[PDB]
C-alpha cells in the first residue's frame, strides 16, 4: 500500500542516484584517460583524482546508511540495494585503476 | 566593510568555534558549510590550501599533507615527552628545527615546514573569516582561549598566532574561566566560590577547580586524560559490531577499510541518538561481502561497553579535589563543557559524586567556552 511518507525517502533516493551519476561520469572519464596512457608521471597525476572519485563514493555509502526504511516501504528498500550495489561496482572499477597507477 | 565588534573565539584541539555579542546576547556564528564549529584542520593540497571542513573532508585522499592537533604542538620543545609520544600517531611529519618541532608537508610540489602557531593562524584566520561573512563588518579585536595548564611558552606561542592572523587579541583566557563567565559565575552574590569545570571533548579530558572571588578566578587544580574523549567510545561500539559480525555471519570485516568505517560512521549517528533515545537502529545495506547488517544499539549496552571509561572520568575529579585541598561539599558549582558531556551516563555519574548537585549545562557544550570568550570580548570593547 503506497504511502505519501514513502514518496520522501523515494525522492532522497533519486537525488543520491543523481549524485552517483555525476561521481559516474568522472571515473568514466578516468578510465578514458587511463586507458589512453595504456596505449608513469601522468599516472600519479590520476591518483589524485581516483582517491578523489573514491572518496566521493564512500561519502554516498555513508548518506545511504543514514536511512532507515520500513519494510512496508518496498520499492525504497530495493532502489537503496540497487544504489548501493551500484556505488560498490563502480569502487571496485576506483580499485583496478588505483592498483594500476603509481606502481614500483 | 565597516569597523565591527570584538569576537570570542575558542581554538581547540580538533574543533574551533567563534562567537559574538550583539542584541544583549551571544551569536555563534556558522561557517560557509552551516556549521557552528569548524575543524581545526590545515591541508597542503598541490593547487591550494584548505582550512576547517574543507581541509577535513579530504583527509582520507592526502593523508600526509593535512595538518590537525596544533594545540598538542604548540609552545613545546621537540624533545618534549608529549611530542615525542604523539608524533608515533599523526600521519603527517613532525621535524626538529633547533630544538622546535615543526610540520613538514608538501604543498604545491615543495617541501615546506611551518611551525604549530603558524598552523594555529591559519585556523585562526578561518575564524576572523566565518565573522567578517556573518557581520558584513570587518573584525580585528578578539579573545582567544588556552588551556588552563598552558605554560608561558604555549600562552605566548597562542598570542604569536593571533597576530600573524592580523587579529588584536584583546586578551588571552583560561578555557575554565571562559566557561564560568558563560554562567555568570563571577557575578554571584556571596563570598568565594570553588568551581569545578567537567570538559570532556574535542578528544582531550580536562577536570578544572577554579575559585573566584572579587572578581578574581584562581586555577586551584587541572587534572584528566590528555587522549580520552568521543572516538573512544566509538572503537567500543565498533568492536562490538565487530564481534556480534563475526556471530551471525563467521566473517572478520576488521580488516577490510571500507566496512570499518561505513561502521564507524554509523555508530557516531547511534551514540549521539543514544543521548536523547533509549535505542538507535543501524541499517548498512551489503556491508562486506554482500551481507546486509540490520542491527540496534540500547542506551544500556553503549553504558556498558564504556563503563571503565566512563567510571575512570571521576578519578581525575578525585585528583584534583586533592591538590585544591576541597572536599566535594565545598564545590560551589559544577560546569560542563565539550560534547561528550552530552552524554546521560557521564551527568548521571557526576551528579551522584556531587551527591544531586544540579549541573550547569544550558549552554551548547561545545559552544560553551566561545560563548563566555565573546562575553569578555563585549566587556574589553
Ligand atoms: C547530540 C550529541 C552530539 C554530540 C555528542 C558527542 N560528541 N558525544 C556524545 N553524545 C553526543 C550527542
Amino acid at each position: 500500500s503506497n504511502s505519501p511518507q514513502e514518496e520522501v525517502e523515494l525522492k532522497k533516493l533519486k537525488h543520491l542516484e543523481k549524485s552517483v551519476e555525476k561521481i559516474a561520469d568522472q571515473l568514466e572519464e578516468l578510465n578514458k584517460e587511463l586507458t589512453g596512457i595504456q596505449q608513469a608521471e601522468a599516472l600519479c597525476k590520476l591518483d589524485r583524482r581516483v582517491k578523489a572519485t573514491i572518496e566521493q563514493f564512500m561519502k554516498i555509502l555513508e548518506e545511504i546508511d543514514t536511512l532507515i526504511l520500513p519494510e512496508n516501504f518496498k520499492d525504497s528498500r530495493l532502489k537503496r540495494k540497487g544504489l548501493v550495489k551500484k556505488v560498490q561496482a563502480f569502487l571496485a572499477e576506483c580499485d583496478t585503476v588505483e592498483q594500476n597507477i603509481c606502481q614500483e | 566593510m565597516s569597523k565591527g565588534p570584538a569576537v570570542g573565539i575558542d581554538l581547540g584541539t580538533t574543533y574551533s568555534c567563534v562567537g559574538v555579542f550583539q542584541h544583549g546576547k551571544v551569536e555563534i556564528i556558522a561557517n560557509d558549510q552551516g556549521n557552528r564549529t569548524t575543524p581545526s584542520y590545515v591541508a597542503f593540497t598541490d593547487t591550494e590550501r584548505l582550512i576547517g571542513d574543507a581541509a577535513k573532508n579530504q583527509v582520507a585522499m592526502n593523508p600526509t599533507n593535512t595538518v590537525f592537533d596544533a594545540k598538542r604542538l604548540i609552545g613545546r620543545r621537540f624533545d618534549d615527552a608529549v611530542v615525542q609520544s604523539d608524533m608515533k600517531h599523526w600521519p603527517f611529519m613532525v621535524v626538529n628545527d633547533a630544538g622546535r618541532p615543526k610540520v613538514q608537508v608538501e604543498y604545491k610540489g615543495e617541501t615546506k615546514s611551518f611551525y604549530p602557531e603558524e598552523v594555529s593562524s591559519m585556523v585562526l584566520t578561518k575564524m576572523k573569516e566565518i565573522a567578517e561573512a556573518y557581520l558584513g563588518k570587518t573584525v580585528t579585536n578578539a579573545v582567544v582561549t588556552v588551556p588552563a595548564y598552558f605554560n608561558d611558552s604555549q600562552r605566548q606561542a597562542t598570542k604569536d598566532a593571533g597576530t600573524i592572523a592580523g587579529l588584536n587579541v584583546l586578551r588571552i583566557i583560561n578555557e575554565p574561566t571562559a566557561a564560568a563567565i558563560a554562567y555568570g559565575l563571577d557575578k554571584k552574590v556571596g563570598a568565594e566560590r570553588n568551581v569545578l569545570i567537567f570538559d570532556l571533548g574535542g578528544g582531550t579530558f580536562d577536570v578544572s577547580i577554579l575559585t573566584i572571588e572579587d572578581g578574581i578566578f584562581e586555577v586551584k587544580s587541572t587534572a584528566g586524560d590528555t587522549h580520552l574523549g568521543g572516538e573512544d567510545f566509538d572503537n567500543r561500539m565498533v568492536n562490538h559490531f565487530i564481534a556480534e559480525f563475526k556471530r551471525k555471519h563467521k566473517k572478520d570485516i576488521s580488516e577490510n577499510k571500507r566496512a570499518v568505517r561505513r561502521l564507524r560512521t554509523a555508530c557516531e549517528r547511534a551514540k549521539r541518538t543514544l543521548s536523547s533515545s533509549t535505542q538507535a537502529s543501524i541499517e548498512i545495506d551489503s556491508l562486506y561481502e554482500g551481507i546486509d547488517f540490520y542491527t540496534s544499539i540500547t542506551r544500556a549496552r553503549f553504558e556498558e561497553l564504556n563503563a571503565d571509561l566512563f567510571r575512570g572520568t571521576l578519578d581525575p575529579v578525585e585528583k584534583a579535589l586533592r591538590d585544591a585541598k576541597l572536599d566535594k561539599s565545598q564545590i560551589h558549582d559544577i560546569v560542563l563543557v565539550g560534547g561528550s558531556t552530552r552524554i546521560p551516563k557521564i551527568q548521571k555519574l557526576l551528579q551522584d559524586f556531587f551527591n544531586g548537585k544540579e549541573l550547569n549545562k544550558s549552554i551548547n557544550p561545545d559552544e560553551a567556552v566561545a560563548y563566555g570568550a565573546a562575553v569578555q570580548a563585549a566587556i574589553l570593547s
